[PDB]
DNA sequence: GGAGGCCAAGATCTCAATTTCGTACAAGAAAT
């Protein structure tokens, strides 16, 4: 629904972007509502100076520490800066490639 | 006059690196990057401001900034690309309304592309594609940030026109100990010979410009050292 | 006078210096290797090219430029009373021992055949062609520091302002008349020392295992596949003894593995 | 002597493509990938960059217009100069290399060269590549194939007399014998190559020069066909190119650029709107984009961006927001001291 | 100026995040006509955040009264439970006393 | 009749090979 109004209105207002073009840019907008909604999760473990908390994140699609490249790597914005550290040492429960490169 | 702390960059590689002999150092990265911010070509300026934003060795005369070390995943590698220019004499520039070539029996005097003076340059140059490419260096983040996402400034060679080195997603992580010039003895850094640290001889100027002033003995790193991306983020 | 292609000349281009001719006094640095004429005592050559442009060449330079067709034979039939020159060999090589001053012509058989009987006399000349380079480096004991000329090529500029004296087989450089820029002597570094140790260690792996190591380290070096997926070769097939020899850099592997293709 | 980072997205109106030697072999036509088949295409920003420096190059020949004989002043010294930046006549401003900076006379004489550099002489202008912002943004484009334009219309036979519907006739036989045996020729050219992967070394380089002379019998087949050289019903290889309307992201700098130089650019960029195609396949439309560019300077004295306005260039027109940017555009126009000559 | 000393010297728990929020954003709400942005995680106290810089500026011509925003009774009848028993007493320390709306 | 200006030859060869984003909830109104 959203897509097709926003390209109705972007075709009526005379914008030449592709009906993909939008999809995409309402894609990142939902990414970005996302990031916020996560970032108000993360906001309920902690309310005072001394919450300590085990945030456990079950979704394979969180970008891990070492997958850089991931297609979601905004999402460890959910994180707060100053626990960033715990994010790069953290537990992962089912990670990837765990083994050692000789091509170091 | 800040206070400084051990900081690593880590950036997504856009495009292929063009390695310089010499590995690019952060500081050179740097140097462009406040030559810019502040217009200024003449070095003395610009490496003021850069004292003000990095950490500079007095008694090696160099900056902690360690070079180019290749951040290379399980998934993407180190590669062996070629950055390759090459002159576009398109119909539009072969023709008499941008320039009035030499004439003779009203026939234009077609320009030798093939060779000589006026020929189409392929310039062919090695060029490293490795996914991330990662620096360390004792700094201020904020400063340095900054200039590598809101600058012009690439890694490698010629990244001020060939675009080579393009970066994106610079990460800075605060890092635990000084990796910027030495590492159990290992240079990171274009560093003087008699510095002790061993490494690679060549002959270079110690704080940027790389290409202006004496150059002098120096001991450089590797031009392409790899790590992987798990033990670049262990810090 | 100190500069590689002087060593050159005195090596292998001096012996066109009956068909070469008396210098023209000159007041501006040479175009070709673009010294300055504080060296060449203040004589030089005065020159034009196929492309019409007023070029000075100093007594090395020259010698790339000159028409020798009773020494070096006739390289184009068509066009007989221009014969061979230094400057406009491709696939031709040479190596010169600068300490020595004797240099060998690395040349194909057909340039081989065009050269008359005299010019054997005055150089040695083994046949062989741009990829029998590497394999004549390997098998002979190279004498240093030498000057190691892959491609003559055409670009005569490009090949003097190329030069590089190789001082030790850690470092040989591959001048083949491209411009040797400090961003593209990796592609014209030949580190035969380390080549020559990753050939001996080949020894221990079957035929099998050798060509599954270079196969593997080629695609990795073009990026065909994961570093993943070639570590997990490399150790199904026992081949990180052969990755511990590898330069880090992916262009120097890529020339040592041309060379161990080679040999 | 101000830094205007352009920082912008370039819509792609239709798909952008590039040949690159380096990207393209013979599996296919790629984009540079910067590593992998799997890794993210970007289009380079030497193509962008010679784009913009033509159409520098145009502004400044319009500019200046012509002569009373009606011909451009530029000579090809000049002409050369101004467009790959090569001293052909051997009469340039040598530098002392260790001057960083050197040249502020010729600078400020001759823009174009101060935007984009000649030999010698560093340039001012950096342009970046446009680096999707997707994952899918790239595809297999083009391709197709040449019909016989005769075997898929009929209509066009009743046009042709019954000496050309013989060599219509002939051309399409010499095709089909051709196409046979240049089949059976690359059969066993790709059982070499099956031979090549054994490499079982005792004859390897034979049976590469016996692939070599294969090639060669492939080109004596193909000399053999005296109506026609090349086949006309060609499947045609598709070209990689950016999806229409991707998203790609653009850095463009101007570093330490005087008002006229700013504004030279600037002008380019709005000749280049005119004609807003990046790299090749021209006959698809290939290169027709439509880009945004948020034009911000670096705060003297410190390391903040402040916003001087946005280029926006669309199929609609050229929106040059902010009165800096106008101010530079003015300057360069009214300034009479360019002499982009000797 | 005198917000920190009135905060400090009446008891209340003044942070370092705390102050670069009061003065930037009663630097914002000083230009006319002008919106602020702002991110504030949890342990800022977002709520006094934008409050004593409403008590700053009530100094300049107190007449002027703010309207607080606000979504649901997730974050509202919070600020009731912290305006009140905080920020009345540096208003007290500072003279302004100034009486609370509510409009739900 | 010496200056352009176009055109043909120079012997050799390196190497690399691909199969589909994101799937919701609230709270809260002086109304369009
Ligand atoms: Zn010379």
């Amino acid at each position: 629904m959203k897509a097709e109004s926003l390209y109705g209105y972007l075709k009526e207002r005379g914008y030449s972007r592709t009906f993909e073009a939008v999809n995409r840019n309402i894609y990142l907008e939902n990414l970005r509502k996302v990031i916020r909604k996560a970032k108000q999760s993360v906001g309920r473990g902690i309310r005072s100076e001394n919450d300590t908390v085990r945030i456990i994140i079950l979704d394979p699609r969180f970008p891990e520490p070492t997958d850089l490249s991931s297609k979601h790597r905004s999402l460890e914005h959910i994180i707060p800066v100053r626990f960033r550290r715990e994010y790069r040492s953290c537990e992962i429960l089912s990670p990837a490639y765990f083994e050692e490169d000789i091509q170091c | 006059m800040l206070n400084f702390k051990p900081y690593r960059v880590i950036m997504s590689s856009l495009t292929p690196v063009v390695i310089s002999g010499i590995a690019p150092s952060l500081d050179g990265i740097l140097y462009e990057a406040l030559s810019q911010a502040i217009p200024s070509n003449e070095p003395g300026v610009v490496l003021a401001r850069l004292k003000e934003i990095l950490l500079f060795n007095d008694e090696l005369g160099v900056f902690h900034a360690s070079s180019l070390r290749f951040g290379i995943t399980p998934e993407q590698g180190i590669g062996a690309t070629t950055s390759m220019r090459c002159d576009y004499l398109s119909p539009e520039k072969l023709s008499t309304a941008m320039f009035s070539p030499r004439t003779r029996r009203g026939l234009f005097t077609r320009v030798l592309l093939t060779g000589g003076p006026t020929k189409r340059r392929m310039t062919t140059r090695p060029a490293y594609s490795a996914p991330y490419l990662t620096f360390d260096f004792v700094g201020s983040s904020e400063a340095v940030e900054i200039l590598l996402n809101h600058a012009h400034v690439g890694v490698g060679y010629d990244y001020f026109s060939a675009a080579n080195g393009e970066f994106n997603n610079v990460t800075i992580l605060p890092l635990d100990i000084d990796t910027s010039i030495s590492n159990e003895g290992m240079a990171l850094r274009p560093v003087p010979v008699n510095s002790g640290l061993n490494g690679i001889k060549g002959v270079s100027p110690l704080i940027p410009p790389y290409f202006v002033g004496e150059k002098l003995n120096i001991v450089h790193p590797a031009p392409v050292r790899t790590q992987l991306i798990s033990s670049l983020l262990r810090g | 006078m100190n500069h590689p292609v002087e060593s050159v000349y005195s090596a292998l281009t001096s012996i066109l210096l009956p068909y070469m001719g008396e210098p023209v006094p000159v007041q501006r640095n040479c175009s070709c290797c673009g010294r300055a004429p504080s060296e060449f005592d203040g004589v030089g050559f005065e020159l034009v090219n196929a492309y019409r442009e007023r070029v000075v060449h100093c007594r090395p330079c020259q010698t790339f430029f000159v028409s020798a067709p009773e020494l070096m034979g006739v390289e184009n039939p068509k066009k007989p009373t221009t014969g061979q020159k230094f400057g406009m060999w491709s696939g031709v090589g040479a190596v010169i021992n600068v300490e020595d001053n004797s240099s060998v012509l690395l040349a194909p058989q057909g340039v081989v055949n065009k050269l008359p009987e005299h010019f054997f006399d005055h150089v040695e000349v083994i046949t062989a062609t741009s990829g029998q380079h590497l394999e004549y480096l390997f098998n002979t004991e190279l004498k240093f520091p030498l000057i190691y000329i892959q491609n003559f090529g055409v670009k005569t500029y490009e090949l003097v302002r190329s030069l590089r004296v190789s001082l030790s087989a850690d470092a040989i450089y591959t001048c083949a008349d491209q411009l040797l820029t400090r961003q593209n002597e990796v592609l014209y570094m030949l580190d035969l020392k380390k080549a020559k140790e990753l050939h001996q260690e080949i020894k221990n792996y079957s035929k099998k295992e050798m060509d599954i190591f270079i196969r593997t380290v080629t695609l990795l070096a073009y990026s065909r596949i994961t570093p993943e997926a070639a570590s997990n070769e490399f150790k199904k097939n026992n081949l990180i003894p052969l990755l511990l020899l590898l330069p880090t850099d992916p262009h120097q592997r890529l020339s040592i593995l041309h060379l161990l293709k080679k040999v | 002597m101000r830094t205007l980072n352009f920082n912008g997205k370039i819509s792609t109106l239709e798909p952008l493509t590039v040949t690159v030697k380096n990207a393209v072999s013979t599996s296919g036509h790629r984009l540079p990938r910067n590593g992998g088949f799997n890794a993210a295409p970007y289009f380079p920003g030497t193509s962008i960059r010679g784009t913009l420096r033509h159409a520098a190059h145009k502004v400044i020949v319009d500019r200046v217009g012509l002569n009373a004989d009606g011909k451009s002043p530029f000579d090809l010294a000049e002409h050369f100069m101004l467009a790959q930046g090569v001293d052909i006549n051997g009469e340039a401003e040598t530098f002392a290399p260790g001057e960083i900076n050197a040249g502020a006379e010729l600078r400020s004489k001759n823009p174009l060269i101060s935007l984009f550099g000649r030999w010698g002489l560093s340039g001012k202008v950096g342009i970046g590549n446009a680096i999707p912002d997707g994952d899918n943004q790239w595809g297999m484009f083009g391709g197709g194939a040449r019909s016989i334009m005769f075997q898929r219309d009929e209509s066009l036979m009743e046009f042709l007399e019954t000496d050309q519907v013989d060599r219509l006739e002939r051309l399409l036989e010499e095709q089909a014998e051709a196409s046979v045996d240049i089949s059976q020729i690359k059969t066993e050219q790709d059982a070499l190559k099956k031979a090549m992967k054994s490499a079982d070394k005792d004859t390897k380089a034979e049976l590469q020069i016996k692939v070599r002379e294969l090639d060669e019998k492939i080109q004596a087949r193909k000399d053999q066909k005296q109506e026609s050289r090349e086949s006309i019903r060609r499947p045609i290889d598709p070209y990689e190119a950016f999806i229409t309307g991707a998203e790609l992201s653009h850095r463009m700098s101007i570093k330490n650029a005087t008002d006229e130089e700013a504004g030279l650019f600037i002008s380019a960029l709005i000749r280049f709107a005119a004609e807003p195609r990046f790299g090749g396949h021209a006959n698809h439309n290939c290169g027709l984009v439509e880009a945004h560019w948020t034009v911000t300077t670096w705060k003297p004295g410190e390391l903040v961006p402040v916003t001087l306005g946005e280029i926006v260039i669309t199929p609609n027109g050229v929106e040059i927001t902010g009165d800096e940017l106008f101010a530079m555009v003015k300057a360069f126009n009214e300034n009479q001291s360019f002499d982009f000559t000797a | 100026m005198n917000t920190s000393a009135v905060f400090e010297s009446a008891g209340l728990s003044l942070r370092k995040v705390q102050q670069d929020y009061i003065e930037a954003a009663a630097g914002a709400l000083t230009q006319d006509h002008k919106v602020a942005l702002i991110s504030a995680e949890t342990g800022v106290g977002k709520t006094l955040g934008y409050l004593v810089p409403a008590l700053l500026i009530l100094l300049k011509n107190p007449e002027a009264k703010f309207v607080i925003a606000t979504n649901s009774h997730a974050l509202m009848h919070q600020i009731f439970r912290s305006d009140r028993p905080l920020l009345e007493q540096i208003a007290e320390q500072c003279g302004i006393k100034v009486t609370f709306s509510r409009l739900m």
